[PDB]
């Protein structure tokens, strides 16, 4: 469980207790304490051998953050240099709010598929997310072209910020 | 009740009034048309079952009709004004056609897009 | 049906449209009309997971019912007694659906006469 | 499908494949075996009334108008036998019909399996080449200067060798190769 | 949906009915089992579509092994004009076809009563349409007729196969089968539909001929076809008839649009798009 | 018996 | 008008070599020269269900949304086996004719 | 190797065969075809079908299974 | 191969002694032979053949060619594509083409005017509209707990 | 398992058999070689008839220009064993 | 959730094994109808194991098995919605196919 | 196995008949059973009221 229910958020299960009122033994039952025993127990000892050896052979792997390069709007025109470490990064953030867009989709999707029958009631603050979600994500990325950039982005909500601006005149 | 044939369902050879009006003509033309499948039959029956063979059969009438179809159009294509008006047509009607169909479509979706009326629900990959 | 027939062919201003009823006021034959009510209540609906079709008047006998089957999951020729109570009160809720329809026919009916007298 | 179509139908063909046809589409309309009996002898005695005319004219209208009759109440949906044309299983083993050419391009391990068939198969072989030439002679003697020649083949005439282009049709595939 | 489910199973029992293969009779009364169950959609009762598509399934294949066994039987004869006393010559198939037919018309309590009869009390008593309610209820009653058609033209009457018998029976790979299918097609429609969780609530509160009408229909239906084979088995040639012609030629849907389309679509693309 | 020669195409290759 | 005697002596002689052909098309008797109750269900469920098992408890549970059910269609008087949070029954059903 | 019955056995008396010889021979007219399709109506498919004979087929065990059903439920309860 | 260009197709026959070689060429007869009328596109000395499809050929005859039912050295039809057995039939029908494509498009007119007339007359039951609880199932069906919803009422009968 | 194959003592017995329930011909009379007209005394229509049941019989379908050729029930029996494959 | 995904997914590698044993060279040494059959007929038992859990408590996964692209905010992946609809019918479907199978053993003799 | 007839009734086997028996005889016990027991094939248990015979004061009409 690398995961984790602060990024992947899951609401703890509410199982009954069986209430067996018939006399009639139950095949389910019967079933799942014989595949436990003869499916379930040598799985679990061939992975704890597993997990064993790895823990004897256990190494690391590391994150690789980048930090913030100076960005396109505060250097020069024509500076090809400034316009590739800004466009790096766009490219980068851009990629990154992709998975984003994917994991309140999972999470969207998880939430619909928990509720079943309520998903129109109870999933109210995982589709308000997915809606804020995709107004920013269609204020930032929508209209760029095949070949959006991060001047092409710069345009947009220079653009955006102008018609604003506008309407907020009168 | 009668039958009327058409291009599609033709006209069977009980029901074609020539099959009962015949003439001493058709029936030299039928004895012919007899003689010539006979003999194109025994000359491909003979180089069928030739043991010598070792090919396949050409087929000279097949070469002849991938030919007309093919490499013979260009060579005996006359310009008419009736097939310069087909041409003319079925080359540019449809380009016009889809042409303002698209444009139509196109500059109504920007119309509403500009004036805000119409709203990209979660249209976030296009 | 004859409320068909009797309303394609006798007429259609006194046999009611089925989207608009009802088009009278329902305190209007009666002096005092109670509230129906509703055993099963909003929290124990859901977690019954009744679909929204189903979470009708009869939705206490449709949960009990659910009950009984999860209950004797095997020998599922058991919850006879509980399919039939539920059966029963959608009987009910249908007959009430034909006293409504029936009022709204008979109010027009008033309708009808009222307009003649007028 | 053995024998070759002449150049045209005559009248006594004609009439007798009327026959044929409408007997058949009686059978399809009336199912059962004693209506069917009784239809086709009903069908049989009009054949035998209009049989004796002794005017070609008057056949030939007779005939019109019959196969007019025909074509107006046939059965839309007749009895086709199986392993005839437009019926189930018409040409179904045809893709299990080999054309025993094959047999030449088997390689040496195959040709192992079977050592008794391909001795056998050599000899037919030879008997073929053997044959050919004379085939081929008879063929060019055979009386056909120019005009009327029907796609008839003559049989052996001299003693010892084989009717002409017999191969074809004697080591054509079985009709149920499987 | 609801029209287009009606216009199908009306228009395939249709052509059902005067037709002679037993795979095209069974073929067009699976297309009238589709467009019923297209009906069932096109009301707001889904589950009771998919509890037909079950119970359809578990039929249509066991009547189609026993008219493969039929067929292998008979040495490839498919057409129900050359084959009869198939309930004495091949009894368990026979017995198989019949439970297969009742099956499919809804004779009460077997796997067609818990989907079908449903699905006809749902279509009586919804806010849906008239025409086609009437010819949904005309297509089950035809249903009914190509059932009674099927079973009198093959298990009834005279034998009219070739004289060589050669039915081989007692093969335990055509036997278990049909016999597993056909417990399938008593048991299965009950078993499910009571382990079947209560969705898509049903109406009960109707009159008698709108709860019964699919058993009375049912039971008309085999009546007159029952008495219009018995005037096929009377000894005279009727007219024929340009419904019985329509119904025989498939409506004359696959003739006109198959010759129509294909040949306007090749000569065109031919004619204009490479020679032009 | 009756065991027949099928005809089948060189398979080896 | 039947056969003809032409057409009656090649269709005998073509019968006697079409006899002859399939009468050679018979097999030889040495042709062609060639050159327990529960195992099946152990060797073809049991090692497919034991490497399904780890895959799916060690990869798919190891993962975040990969197995979601809905929720268990908790009653009106039963035990939730979680927190102990056993939920009251319905009101008092004032019809009880049937 | 396959026998084949004495031709001479398919008549067509106590036949629908019977009967269409009757109707043609009203006529005038003759069918020679009738002893081919003798055997078709001979005593292996001599008995007529009907559709309750088809229908009700296994009714009889069906209903005695149904009683003893019936027998053993009250017996129990 | 050796086909050479006085037995490939050619230009159209304008003599009498150019219609003798062209039929002589399609192994045709004279008579028989009948080139395309010069209507623009590039049919050249190639003949009319009578537009019939391979389905109307006699089946029981063995041809060279037996799924394309055509012997050898017969000419080809220029539609041959359309005309094989896979694909357009042009066979006689016991139903003329005309009648036929009458009772199709009588019998869907009559389906589609009739299932307008049902539409106009639907059949229903004599029963109301069918009554669900709080508020018509407002937070049920997706409503904001923040506003309240106008009540509508159920009231008994 | 199915269809026993058919040979040339079947083929001849199941033609003399249907040829002697004709009823129009063979007061044991019939051959083998016998000719329908020259020594039958029957006509085109009767052929007919004959092959039609020849073809009921045999469950295949004699195409009509071979019917029409076909006159003996010699060659009969040989037209079906041409076209069934026997003595294998 | 362990029981009911190795049913569902056993069911299709079960169904799967016939086709890796015909592309693997011992068709010609078992009677591969036979095989087919007997693997038909336990995938349609394994297919009964959830039909009873589904009966039981109605509990509706949503299977992922497999991530196949990322593609701009859109996951392209395997997944397997095990609903009522899914699981009635793969049962029904898998004994109407074991059916079906043994039939074809029996009716493609001489093929 | 079943030796061929040539125009008699084949001789029938003993377990194809009782099979087939079995089949028809189950069908119809299953059949009579369940109409013994459920008999929701005729008129459901509800009892469909007729609305003509409900009355004016139970429907709530004001009169004139
Ligand atoms: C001034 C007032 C009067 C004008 C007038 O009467 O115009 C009649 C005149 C037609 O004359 P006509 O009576 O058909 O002539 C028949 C000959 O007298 C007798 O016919 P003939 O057989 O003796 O002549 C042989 C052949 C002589 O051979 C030819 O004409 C050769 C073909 C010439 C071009 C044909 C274009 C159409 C086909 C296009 C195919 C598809 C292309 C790709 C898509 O003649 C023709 O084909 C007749 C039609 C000629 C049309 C000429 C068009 C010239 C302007 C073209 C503008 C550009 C077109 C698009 C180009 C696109 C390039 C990418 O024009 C019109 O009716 C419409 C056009 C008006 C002008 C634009
Ligand atoms: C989620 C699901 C996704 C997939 C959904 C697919 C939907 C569409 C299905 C279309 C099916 C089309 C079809 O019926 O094709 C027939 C076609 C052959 O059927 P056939 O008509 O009996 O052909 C046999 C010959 O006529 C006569 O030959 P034979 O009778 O002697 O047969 C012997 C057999 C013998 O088979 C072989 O020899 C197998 C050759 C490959 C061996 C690879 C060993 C690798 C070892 C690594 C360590 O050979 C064959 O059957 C065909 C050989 C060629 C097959 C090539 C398949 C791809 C191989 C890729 C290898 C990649 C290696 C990467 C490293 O089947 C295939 O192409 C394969 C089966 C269908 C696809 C796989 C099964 C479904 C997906 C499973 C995952
Ligand atoms: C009592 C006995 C109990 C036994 C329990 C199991 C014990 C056991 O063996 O555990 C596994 C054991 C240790 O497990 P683990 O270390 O926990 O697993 C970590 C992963 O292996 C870490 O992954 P990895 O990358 O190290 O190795 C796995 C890798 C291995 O890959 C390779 O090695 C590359 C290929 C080499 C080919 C050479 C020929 O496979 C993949 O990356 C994926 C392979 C996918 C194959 C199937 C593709 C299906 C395509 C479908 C197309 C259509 C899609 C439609 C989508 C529709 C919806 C959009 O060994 C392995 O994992 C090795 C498995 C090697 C399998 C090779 C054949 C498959 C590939
Ligand atoms: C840019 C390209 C412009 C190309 C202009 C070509 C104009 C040709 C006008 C003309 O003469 O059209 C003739 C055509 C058919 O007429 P005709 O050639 O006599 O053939 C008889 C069979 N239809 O006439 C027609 O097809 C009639 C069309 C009526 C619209
Ligand atoms: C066809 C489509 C099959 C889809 C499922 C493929 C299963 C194999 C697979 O996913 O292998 C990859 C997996 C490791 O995946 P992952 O966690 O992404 O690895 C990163 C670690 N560096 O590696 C492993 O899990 C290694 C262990 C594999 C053990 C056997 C797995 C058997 C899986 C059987 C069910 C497969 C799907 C069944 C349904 C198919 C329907 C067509
Ligand atoms: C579906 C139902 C189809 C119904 C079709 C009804 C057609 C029946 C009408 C007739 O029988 S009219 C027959 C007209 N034919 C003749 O006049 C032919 C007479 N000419 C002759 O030469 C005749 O003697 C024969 C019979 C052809 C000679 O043959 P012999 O037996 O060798």
């Amino acid at each position: 469980d690398s995961w984790d229910k602060d990024v992947y958020p899951e609401p703890p299960s509410r199982t009954p207790a069986p209430s067996p009122q018939t006399s009639l033994p139950n095949p389910i039952t019967y079933l799942t304490k014989a595949y436990d025993l003869v499916v379930d127990w040598p799985v679990t000892l061939v992975r704890e051998f597993i997990e064993r050896q790895h823990a004897k052979n256990r190494t690391y792997y590391y994150h690789r953050q980048y930090r913030r390069v100076p960005d396109i709007t505060e250097c020069k025109e024509g500076d090809v240099l400034c316009i590739y470490e800004a466009e790096m990064q766009w490219r980068r953030d851009f990629k990154v709010d992709q998975e984003i867009m994917n994991i309140i989709q999972e999470r969207l999707k998880a939430c619909q598929q928990r509720e079943g029958e309520n998903y129109q009631q109870n999933c109210a603050k995982e589709l308000e997310q997915f809606t804020k979600v995709t107004k920013a994500y269609q204020d930032r990325y929508l209209d760029l072209g095949a070949y959006y950039s991060a001047r092409k982005c710069l345009a947009k909500q220079k653009q955006r910020m102008l018609e604003e601006r506008k309407a907020a005149r009168q | 009740s009668k039958y009327k044939p058409a291009p599609l369902a033709t006209l069977p050879s009980t029901l074609d009034p020539a099959e009962y009006d015949v003439s001493p003509e058709t029936r030299r033309a039928q004895v012919e048309r007899l003689s010539i499948r006979a003999r194109l039959k025994r000359e491909y029956l003979l180089q069928y079952n030739d043991p010598k063979r070792v090919s396949h059969i050409e087929d000279p009438a097949l070469i002849r009709w991938t030919y007309a179809r093919s490499a013979n159009i260009y060579p005996n294509f006359r310009p008419t004004p009736k097939n310069s008006l087909l041409g003319a047509v079925a080359g540019f009607g449809p380009l016009i056609f889809w042409y303002y169909v698209f444009k139509t479509d196109r500059d109504r979706k920007e119309r509403l897009i500009q004036e805000g009326k119409l709203d990209r629900k979660f249209n976030i990959s296009y | 049906g004859a409320h068909l027939t009797r309303r394609y062919l006798w007429d259609a201003s006194v046999e009611p449209d089925p989207e608009k009823i009802p088009s009278f006021p329902p305190d209007l034959g009666f002096p005092e009309r109670k509230e129906r009510v509703m055993v099963a209540t909003q929290q124990e609906m859901m977690d019954a997971q009744l679909t929204l079709q189903q979470r009708d008047y009869c939705a206490h006998y449709l949960i009990r019912l659910l009950k009984c089957k999860r209950d004797s999951f095997p020998n599922f020729l058991a919850c006879k007694h509980e399919q039939h109570d539920w059966d029963y009160c959608e009987h009910l809720d249908y007959v009430k659906r034909m006293k409504e329809f029936e009022r709204e026919r008979r109010l027009l009916q008033r309708k009808k006469r009222r307009a003649l007298k007028e | 499908a053995f024998c070759a179509p002449p150049a045209y139908l005559t009248h006594q063909q004609k009439v007798l494949r009327l026959y044929k046809r409408a007997l058949r589409h009686l059978e399809s309309w009336c199912i059962h075996r004693d209506k069917y009996r009784y239809f086709a002898c009903l069908m049989r005695a009009r054949f035998e009334e209009h049989k004796n005319e002794k005017d070609m004219m008057r056949a030939t209208q007779l005939l019109r108008e019959a196969e007019e009759e025909f074509w107006q109440n046939q059965h839309p949906q007749p009895y086709i036998f199986p392993d005839s044309p437009g019926g189930t299983s018409f040409e179904r083993y045809e893709c299990y019909k080999v054309p025993e050419w094959c047999l030449d391009y088997w390689h040496p391990s195959e040709k192992a399996m079977y050592p008794d068939y391909f001795s056998k198969r050599e000899q037919w072989k030879k008997l073929r080449m053997e044959s050919w030439d004379r085939e081929v002679k008879q063929l060019q003697e055979e009386t056909s200067p120019d005009g009327i020649m029907t796609e008839a083949l003559p049989p052996a005439r001299r003693e010892g060798d084989l009717p002409p282009l017999w191969w074809h049709i004697v080591t054509r595939p079985r009709e149920r190769p499987t | 949906m609801l029209c287009l489910g009606a216009l199908t199973t009306l228009f395939t029992a249709i052509c059902a009915l005067t037709q002679n293969d037993i795979k095209k009779i069974i073929a067009f009364s699976t297309s009238s089992q589709l467009g019923l169950m297209m009906v069932t959609l096109g009301m707001n009762q889904p589950h009771l579509a998919f509890l037909h598509i079950c119970t359809h399934a578990f039929f249509k294949a066991m009547l189609f092994m026993c008219s493969g066994s039929i067929i292998h039987s008979l040495a490839d004869e498919q057409d129900i004009r050359k084959m009869g006393n198939i309930t004495k010559i091949m009894p368990f198939t026979s017995s198989c076809l019949v439970i297969g037919s009742l099956a499919l018309t809804g004779m009460p309590f077997l796997t067609g009563f818990y989907s079908k009869d449903l699905i006809i009390e749902a279509i009586n008593t919804c806010n849906t349409n008239a025409w086609a309610l009437l010819i949904t209820l005309i297509a089950t009653s035809m249903t009914a007729m190509y059932s009674m058609r099927i079973i009198y033209f093959v298990t009834m009457t005279k034998p009219r196969f070739p004289p060589l018998i050669s039915i081989n029976e007692n093969d335990p790979d055509l036997m278990n089968p049909i016999k597993r299918l056909a417990f399938g097609s008593i048991f299965a429609g009950f078993v499910i539909s009571y382990n079947i969780p209560p969705t898509s609530i049903p109406v009960l509160t109707m009159p008698w001929f709108l709860k019964t009408t699919a058993l009375i229909i049912s039971v008309l239906g085999f009546l007159i076809a029952l008495e219009l084979n018995n005037l096929t088995m009377k000894l005279s040639m009727n007219k024929a008839n340009p419904y019985s012609s329509f119904s025989t030629l498939l409506g004359f849907f696959p003739s006109i649009i198959h010759r129509i389309t294909p040949m306007k679509s090749l000569n065109l693309s031919l004619k204009t798009s490479l020679t032009l | 018996g009756k065991r027949l020669f099928v005809v089948k195409p060189s398979l080896y290759y | 008008s039947g056969y003809t005697p032409d057409e009656k002596l090649r269709l005998q002689q073509l019968r006697e070599l079409r006899r002859r052909w399939l009468k050679d098309q018979e097999l030889s008797p040495r042709e062609p020269v060639l050159p327990r109750s529960s195992l099946f269900a152990v060797s073809h469920v049991l090692i497919p269900m034991w490497f399904v098992h780890y895959y799916v408890k060690y990869h798919m549970a190891t993962k975040p949304y990969t197995i979601v059910s809905s929720k268990p269609r908790i009653f009106p008087g039963d035990t939730i086996l979680e927190t102990g949070e056993v939920i009251p029954p319905m009101r008092d059903f004032p019809d009880q004719h049937h | 190797k396959m026998e084949l019955p004495d031709y001479r056995q398919w008549k067509i008396e106590g036949t629908p065969l019977e009967t269409v010889q009757k109707k043609l021979a009203a006529r005038g007219l003759r069918d020679p075809w009738a002893r081919n399709e003798a055997w078709r109506y001979m005593g292996g498919f001599a008995g007529n079908i009907t559709f309750p004979s088809v229908i009700l087929k296994g009714f009889k065990w069906g209903f005695a299974a149904f009683v003893v059903a019936l027998g053993a439920e009250y017996f129990l309860d | 191969f050796h086909m050479t260009k006085d037995m490939l197709p050619g230009s159209y026959p304008r003599t009498p002694e150019e219609r003798a070689a062209a039929a002589k060429k399609y192994n045709m007869r004279v008579e028989d032979y009948e080139p395309y009328p010069d209507d623009g596109m590039g049919y050249g000395d190639y003949p009319m053949l009578p537009n019939r499809s391979q389905h109307e050929r006699d089946p029981w005859y063995q041809w060279d060619h037996s799924e394309l039912r055509m012997n050898w050295g017969e000419p080809i039809h220029w539609d041959l594509d359309m005309y094989i057995r896979n694909r357009v039939d042009t066979s006689p029908t016991p139903v003329s083409w005309d009648v036929m494509c009458k009772h199709l498009f009588g019998f869907v007119a009559f389906m589609v005017f009739m299932f307008w007339v049902g539409h106009v007359f639907p059949s229903y039951q004599p029963v109301g509209p069918k009554q669900y609880p709080y508020n018509n199932l407002y937070l049920e069906r997706g409503g904001d707990p923040t506003k309240e919803p106008e009540p509508v009422v159920h009231y008994d009968i | 398992s199915d269809a026993p194959p058919l040979t040339l003592d079947g083929i001849k017995d199941r033609v003399l058999y249907v040829l002697k329930l004709y009823d129009k011909i063979d007061p044991e009379k019939l051959s083998v070689n016998s000719h329908f007209m020259k020594d039958l005394g029957l006509d085109s229509l009767d052929q007919v008839e004959i092959i039609m049941a020849m073809e009921d019989e045999f469950g295949f379908e004699i195409p009509d220009i071979d019917a029409e050729k076909l006159m003996c029930p010699q060659e009969i029996v040989d037209y079906i064993a041409d076209k069934k494959d026997v003595y294998e | 959730m362990n029981i009911f995904t190795t049913s569902i997914l056993l069911i299709f590698i079960l169904l799967l094994s016939p086709i890796l044993i015909s592309m693997s060279n011992l068709i010609k040494h078992i009677n591969f109808p036979l095989y087919t059959t007997t693997s038909i007929k336990f995938s349609f038992i394994i297919s009964l194991l959830p039909l009873l859990m589904f009966f039981h408590n109605n509990m509706e996964y949503m299977i992922t098995t497999w991530h196949w692209v990322t593609m701009n905010s859109m996951e392209l992946k395997m997944s397997f919605k095990t609903d009522f609809f899914s699981i009635l019918f793969t049962s029904v479907a898998l004994f109407v196919t074991w059916s079906i199978m043994q039939f074809s053993s029996w009716y493609m003799h001489s093929d | 196995h079943i030796q061929p007839r040539y125009r008699e009734f084949p001789q029938l086997t003993r377990s194809q008949v009782i099979q087939g028996e079995f089949l028809s005889s189950l069908m119809w016990f299953w059949i009579l059973w369940r109409f013994w027991h459920d008999s929701d094939a005729v008129l459901g248990h509800f009892s469909y009221p007729d609305p003509s015979q409900w009355t004016d004061e139970e429907l709530g009409i004001p009169p004139d």
